[PDB]
C-alpha cells in the first residue's frame, strides 16, 4: 500500500510537470 | 446525555462488526497520511 501511495504521488507528480 | 442517566452495552471481542464500527475511517486516515508524512517512516520505506 504504501508503494502504491508513492506511485500516485509519481503519476500525480508526472501529470503536474507534463 | 453526559450529565443524565445513561446505560451502555459492553463491546464483545468475539464480534468483528464491533471492532468495525470501533475503529475510525477518517481516524485512520488521518493517522496513516501523518505516518506517511514522516521523513523516518520515508526513510525506511525507501530502505524496503
Amino acid at each position: 500500500t504504501l508503494l502504491h501511495f508513492v506511485a500516485s504521488v509519481f503519476r500525480g507528480f508526472f501529470r503536474i510537470i507534463c | 446525555f453526559s450529565d443524565a442517566r445513561e446505560k451502555k452495552k459492553p463491546k464483545k471481542d468475539s464480534s468483528l462488526s464491533a471492532v468495525l464500527n470501533s475503529i475510525d475511517v477518517k481516524y485512520q486516515m488521518w493517522k496513516l497520511g501523518v505516518v506517511f508524512t514522516d521523513n523516518s517512516f520515508l526513510y525506511l520505506a525507501w530502505y524496503m
